């Protein structure tokens, strides 16, 4: 509680309702569960200081000119003394309601509501960001040619990582003349080199003559036809002089 | 320059006095007083020079953008401070320095409306480039290129036709210098555009002058011959 | 928010708009009276204060970044109101407002600068 300390830098038996009074909550809780707030962090800050200084209050708790005369309206009583009528006979209004009842005459005649009052009769620097005349780029010829033929005057004139890639990059060209190998056309392949099926035969003769990622890529046939419990594969028994003497015999 | 280093306070009354006496001295002694500088900015260290960092140079070049050019004080401040540019070169990590001095001040005078102080501001700039900062990754690296290549376009692209034909001479002075370091797209596009349409600007005949001032010191350039040809 | 938008014609016309309105931003009493029981309601209202405030900067920000970027864009005469008002804006606070100009890009090494300058 950082904001403890920056509370204090200035200078627990209470409810306090979050919300519009719906929420009823206990200090220690109600603070606590603002602490993790839906708001960013400078507006959660700002309202745990409204709750501390709503918490707070509790806790201490426990010039003028003259008017203008014409801005009054007049008595109603006055305006009935004096209505006006139309030419029906009604009465429509009051003579008060109207201004020029209060009109005040002067000597060249005119009509003023106030008479108080006014009666009428080397070391300098340049400025900067100003605008001057900018020509703008108009684009033409200031040129001309003239051929004039497909005439002179005398007396006028008178007065390892190259090697890296020599290493190993041939071989991914021959990677990529290497025999596509399928799974299951590779499989019938080493199948029919046999004489016939379920025939012992060394699968070392049947792969002679194959290059060497040829060659295993047919194991990797064989291990996985092992594998899948279809074909079984016979070698010796032993270690080291079960080496080119597998089988493949297809059972299923 | 250990009288410089002897007080710090006494140097603002040193500012106010070379203030005072610039317009006594002649062309020699004025890049005679830049060599005292930059040797004073050399020996000095600690918190004595960050307050000269933050005292002298940033005021006088600000002088010299708003100075006019009348005033022939001016061709004494831009001459040492071309001096300055050209031995930022000579010490490694002044242009570190002077980058950190030209952040805030180099931006706005690019954008400076007045003819004259963005005038100025592209004589500095233009022997200003490039600019590095050896803390900033290579992201960056490519990014202020690319800054600086969006501001030496709008740089030519301006509108007036002096500071276009100092954009011209410095655009000929970064090809000549540094062609190899730029990628060739932005070559290409940017030597199309000089001569595509600068070559007939009709408004001023000088400005084609000012890119015949700049064509023979970019025939140095030995790979683009077909190109230019 | 209008004048951030573009769809206005930026003109002179909208350099007098934008300028008068810098300096309607910039008057000294825009602000209240209070930041220029009672103790504590004080203290509450200085409180409000700093949290209407940096609520005020960041919404305000990026719209200015947006129309100095159009404004310096059209060489619109009200720049040096803009770098007038923002600069009041930045004498609010010291140095919380260069870590949020931190934040912020290419608008607080020149503050800093004319900072100095009003020293």
């Amino acid at each position: 509680q950082p904001i403890r300390d920056l509370t204090k830098n200035w200078e627990d038996q209470i409810c306090i309702s979050f919300d519009e009074g719906k929420t009823t909550m206990n200090f220690i809780e109600a603070a606590l569960l603002i602490q993790g707030s839906a708001c960013v962090y400078s507006k959660k800050v700002e309202y745990l200081y409204s709750l501390v200084y709503q918490a707070l209050d509790f806790i201490s708790g426990k010039i003028i000119p003259l008017l203008p005369m014409a801005l009054v309206a007049p008595d109603e009583m006055e305006k009935n003394n004096n209505p006006l009528y139309s030419r029906q006979g009604e009465v429509l209004a009051s003579r008060k309601d109207f201004r020029m009842n209060t009109c005040v005459p002067h000597p060249r005649g005119a009509f003023m509501l106030e008479p108080e009052g006014m009666s009428p009769m080397p070391w300098q620097s340049l400025d900067p960001f100003d605008s001057l005349e900018s020509k703008p780029f108009k684009k033409g010829r200031p040129y001309s040619v003239p051929p004039c033929v497909e005439l002179q005057d005398f007396h006028q004139w008178y007065l390892r990582i190259r090697d890296w890639e020599d290493t190993v990059q041939p071989l991914l060209q021959e990677q990529e003349q290497h025999v596509p190998f399928d799974i299951h056309t590779y499989g019938d392949q080493l199948v029919s080199r046999f004489p016939q099926l379920n025939e012992w035969c060394p699968f070392a003769e049947l792969v002679a003559g194959q290059p060497a990622f040829e060659v295993c890529r047919s194991m990797l046939a064989s291990l996985q036809l092992a594998n899948d419990y279809t074909v079984e594969i016979t070698q010796q028994p032993g270690l080291e002089m079960a080496v080119d003497t597998m089988s493949l015999r297809l059972l299923t | 320059s250990c009288l410089f280093n002897w007080n710090i306070n006494f140097i603002k009354m040193i500012h106010g006095t070379i203030k005072n006496q610039l317009q006594g001295l002649q062309k020699s002694l004025m890049v005679y007083i830049a060599e005292i500088y930059f040797r004073a900015w050399k020996k000095a260290s600690g918190k004595i020079l960050e307050a000269i960092e933050n005292d002298c140079i940033q005021d006088f070049m600000f002088h010299g953008i708003h100075l006019p050019r009348r005033s022939p004080v001016h061709s004494k401040v831009r001459e040492v401070l071309s001096y300055f540019h050209h031995q930022k070169k000579v010490r490694q990590g002044v242009e570190e320095m002077l980058y950190r001095l030209y952040k805030p001040i180099l931006w706005r005078g690019l954008k400076a409306r007045n003819s004259e102080v963005r005038s100025n501001a592209a004589l500095l700039f233009v022997e200003a480039f490039p600019i590095r900062d050896p803390n900033l990754h290579a992201i960056e690296m490519d990014s202020e290129i690319q800054k600086q290549f969006e501001e030496l376009y709008s740089l030519l692209e301006d509108p007036y036709p002096m500071v276009r034909s100092t954009g011209i001479l410095g655009v000929c002075k970064i090809t000549s210098k540094y062609w190899e370091m730029m990628p060739p797209t932005i070559l290409i596009d940017l030597l199309k555009k000089v001569t595509g349409e600068l070559a007939f600007d009709t408004s001023s005949a000088d400005v084609r002058c000012s890119v015949f001032k700049c064509l023979p010191m970019i025939l140095d350039n030995k790979l683009s011959h077909p190109l230019l040809e | 928010a209008c004048f951030a938008d573009g769809i206005l014609p930026l003109d002179l016309d909208a350099s007098e708009l934008l300028s008068d309105t810098f300096e309607v931003l910039s008057s000294k009493e825009i602000k209240l009276l209070a930041m220029r029981n009672v103790v504590m309601q004080e203290a509450q209202k200085k409180l409000i204060s700093q949290v209407q405030k940096r609520n005020f900067i960041e919404n305000i920000i990026p719209i200015i970044i947006s129309l100095k970027t159009v404004l310096e864009k059209n060489k619109i005469p009200a720049l040096r109101e803009l770098m007038h008002y923002l600069r009041e804006v930045m004498q609010d606070y010291r140095d919380e407002l260069k870590d949020f100009f931190a934040v912020d890009k290419q608008l607080a090494s020149e503050l800093e600068y004319d900072m100095k300058k009003y020293q």
